[PDB]
């Protein structure tokens, strides 16, 4: 038993599964790599999203919509209204941009919400065809979304977008300088303590751990599920099998939440781009 | 009464209430109902 | 090294409870007021709860961010 | 500085012109008032209320019942 | 063992579609419903308007 | 060995003990607040009463989620 | 030896704190509710029920760690 | 020795965390009620009718760890 | 023997000094709810002494008591 | 012994730092309302001030008995 | 070898109260917000924008602390 | 003798720190009703400002006494 | 070793105890500051110079904390 | 000697610490009441600035002795 | 690595959707126009 659940835990917390950096694939002690073996289930995930969201791009609907196309006018509609009511004056197509990463994020933190056990079972049969049957049960699968790597991404990704459209106005003058707080205070000692480090430090924090509290925040979260699926699969013959769902129901909120209000992040974030400083 | 006007003139703000909004008011019923009994006898007047 | 590994479960511990009390008084707070502007409202509900999970999002981050930390370390511990 | 300020019965008007400063005993405690002061109903308490005029000089106006805006 | 996670795991998902059903496709039909028939009023309005 | 079982005990206890603190508190305010609310308006003690539900569910995640790790802990410690 | 005591103040820190908490909600509640009898003292069949209602919400993991701390005294595990 | 400091420090901490509450959250209640009481001294019987029930409403788990106490001041194990 | 006679020594100082805290903090608590009380309302004033010297005879009780075994133990107690 | 010393010294230290808080909180908590009631009321400020006084002895009673304990044991710490 | 534990121990001291002033700030801003915002519905988005840059003036040492905090959990001096 | 050396200074620490916290927060508890209602009413300050450094004198006594025993230490500590 | 483990400690303290409060005193701050906006629209420049001023000034003695803190990380005294 | 050496950098902490968390609090509770203040009657603005300079010098002068007997101990060593 | 990447995937998608979004307003002003028309009538 314990030992199933180390046998478990050497696959979610390093992901990247099956990298090699001149190393071995299934090894789950490599330690040494820099290959992100595990980014391309999301990416996958979200191209074929967007591949069903193009059927509906390429075709116009107008008239009475079905179930789907209900859906998709109430979704697009309630994400439009959004985007424009938050900030305006601003044309270099970024709404779109907005919808884009917020049902990404929506959908991949969805995906998450199956038993943990059924990755590693679906994949021993391929275990059996290709790289070992026990030797894959440490970590040889690849993995859900629960990497830190694919939310780290996201972050700097929208970081990109955040220090481009800053200059999108040509705002470098206001982009290398900052609003400080304060030049100094009485007490020289206190003015030299000061006029260095403070006004830095303070420009500094606007903008860093922002996106890096994001991401990791999005991994505390969706770690959490995981670990709280893995720790209720104790004892499956007596216990009601109840344990889970209101945590489950409440964490998929959670999920719900955390996707809008990325999102909403991201509305505030670019309007301050969009604005001169 | 004043069904489409003193409406647009209350902008972000609002009166502060330093009493409950309920005495004000009933203080405000009291004077003016009596105000405009107090017009009606001048007009009965003006009328005689 | 053993007392380390209590170390480690001792301030896990510290995050994941102390931040807990964050949350358990930020939103408390958000609901009473909440509750109470809502009274004073009671017409333009949609938005009122709107802007509420807006600031429900905005704040408990940092204690969710310890409390994950703090597990993370209570498995993936660094330097077990 | 200068906020029209009048003072009317229900009969008619007593006061009317620009004060500079107004001290009265609202529903509540007394408050000083000067212009840009904020929004604000009180009611008048039984007595005297007097006002600081442009002048440098000070009004006073008995209320016996009444309300302040 | 694992049987015995699975079948715990498959009421569970049970309980999850029933009580999902029940509880939240309401809302969402009459929501589309109510998108349909007013557009369809709109049209109505429309050809009467004309004639 | 005695000191790393007194260290996870510990952690366990002020988990719980401090997490169900906070939750009382916070109810105590919560339903203060909410108490002095329905006060003004008896006329929507459904509405505001669900959202008061709706909100009471926000309070007591991470609680539960430390009761959880506490009685675990109890049952099986992490690094045996 | 150790483990003796530090499970026993772990179980006494575990109902102090309770106690504590317990105390503070009862005191919060009361003056609010105390507030809204005085606005409205004609419903305070309907307040007073709400009020015990919300009461029963208050304390259920305090009596949790109340028990502990009677579960730790009697008999615990690691001893 | 080192059980008994223990013991009886976990002792002082339960009856002055039940002696802390009690005072903080009963003086907040007393607060709110001679408040209601300058709002409306008439409603003042049925009031402290209010005060004396929530006040057995509030006194329990603080009897609880002084029992608590007791126990450990005149035979508990763990010495 | 010294190691227990400290403790117990730190023990009376938290049983007096919460007691401290406790007597201080709700009888400010007390004055500054009085006095709002009594400033709406001076002729009520013998009622609110009435009122407010029961509730406080009421408090500070247990306050008491944990002084009382402050001087239980400094006087003369088991465990020294 | 000396190692118990240090533990009286924390304990006194304890007492008398710990009681001159809750003396500091008492105060403020009194003065907010006490002055906020005489600027409002000044003509009756007097017997305000009266009762202002008349609670302000009882508040620091405990507290005193407290630092009295604290300096005795700084003179003579019984238990020697 | 404790040192390491204690920079453990450091690093999640300084997360945790981080943590908790973030969490209380959050608190107080969203409790007024809201109770203003009730007031003028229409004033809504000046309010907003004022409260996001109120957020932003909060919060800079806890990330401050909880990023030296995390180096030190990686890049580790005084060992 | 090292381990009393350290007992004492962190002694003397904390009662000039406790001293500090309590007294800050006693003028800003202070402070705040005294700017409120001199804002409120601009006539009344004389005797508003005397009654406030009167309670505020009568506040950071005991801080004052808690300090004057860790100077007193400074010096030199009553002990080993 | 002990001394470099335990001045690390002392610096987490003092970073992340006086972010804690500067968050609080924040808290305070940005919510009367958005009531007072709320109530008067208008005089939003002045009150936002006052605000920062206020702000700017609020810092200091956390922020020499800080100053300490990061000395002792380049070099610490006592080593 | 590392020891001493760690208690005075934990002695040096706590002065400096909670001396700035005094500060912080005090200047917290002045900033939002001297803010209410200045919204709601503009005109008082300077003699409001003025009694809040009189306060808040008033209120950190002990911080600000902690915090020099920080640096006391910090470049020149006692007990050690 | 994943900055390109999802840089890229929305930038060479960035304009279809917006382009969809013409058809959507423009329908409102047509359900408008129905009122508009039944007013001057």
């Amino acid at each position: 038993k314990h030992h199933l659940t180390n046998m478990t835990y050497g696959k979610m917390p390093d992901g990247t599964w099956k990298l090699a950096e001149t190393a071995e694939e299934a090894h789950s002690m490599g330690f040494t790599a820099i290959h992100l073996d595990s980014m391309g289930w999301s990416i996958g995930l979200g191209v074929i999203f967007c591949l069903l969201f193009w059927i509906v791009a390429r075709a116009a609907n107008a008239g009475v919509p079905t179930k789907f196309q209900s859906a998709i006018e109430m979704i697009i509609e309630f994400v439009d209204s959004s985007v424009r009511d938050t900030f305006h004056g601003k044309s270099r197509l970024i709404a779109p941009l907005a919808l884009t990463i917020f049902v990404w994020i929506f959908l991949m933190n969805l995906m998450d919400l199956i038993p943990v056990d059924w990755i590693p079972q679906v994949a021993a049969f391929v275990g059996a065809n290709v790289f070992g049957m026990d030797p894959h049960h440490v970590y040889f699968k690849i993995v859900p979304s629960t990497d830190p790597n694919i939310t780290l991404g996201m972050s700097l990704s929208v970081f990109v977008l955040i220090l481009f459209y800053s200059i999108r106005e040509k705002g470098v003058g206001g982009f290398v300088g900052e609003l400080a707080l304060n030049p100094f205070n009485p007490s020289n000692p206190v003015a030299k303590a000061l006029l260095i480090p403070v006004n830095l430090i303070l420009e500094l924090v606007t903008f860093l751990a922002r996106p890096i509290s994001l991401a990791l925040r999005l991994f505390g979260n969706m770690y959490a599920g995981e670990l709280i699926f893995i720790l209720i699969a104790l004892l499956p013959f007596w216990i009601q099998w109840a344990l889970s769902v209101p945590w489950a129901i409440f964490h998929i909120l959670v999920i719900t939440l955390q996707a809008f209000i990325f999102m909403m992040l991201t509305i505030v974030y670019l309007s301050m781009a969009s604005e001169k400083h | 009464a004043e069904e489409g006007d003193d409406l647009n003139r209350t902008y972000g703000w609002d009166y502060i209430y330093e009493p409950e909004a309920e005495e004000l008011l009933n203080g405000l019923l009291v004077r003016y109902i009596e105000s405009m009994v107090y017009q009606g006898v001048i007009e009965n007047v003006a009328c005689e | 090294m053993e007392l380390t590994l209590g170390l480690v479960a001792i301030a896990s511990a510290i995050l994941i409870a102390f931040g807990a009390l964050g949350t358990a008084i930020g939103f408390g707070l958000l609901g009473g007021r909440f509750l109470e502007a809502v009274a004073r409202q009671p017409e333009l509900a949609p938005q009122l709860q709107t802007r509420m999970f807006l600031i429900a999002g905005l704040l408990d981050a940092v204690p969710m961010i310890g409390v994950g930390i703090g597990l993370f370390f209570i498995f993936a511990n660094p330097f077990v | 500085a200068t906020m029209q300020c009048d003072v009317v019965s229900v009969k008619e008007s007593i006061y009317s012109g620009a004060v500079t400063m107004l001290i009265a005993k609202g529903a509540g405690g007394e408050l000083g008032i000067l212009p840009g002061h904020a929004p604000l109903v009180t009611l008048l308490q039984p007595g005297p209320i007097r006002v600081l005029l442009e002048n440098g000089t000070e009004e006073i106006v008995y209320v016996s019942g009444g309300v302040l805006e | 063992n694992i049987n015995l996670t699975l079948i715990g795991q498959a009421i569970a998902f049970a309980f999850f579609v029933a009580f999902c059903m029940k509880f939240v496709w309401p809302p969402l039909i009459n929501a589309i419903s109510e998108r349909q028939r007013k557009i369809a009023d709109g049209l109505n309005a429309a050809e009467k308007a004309k004639a």
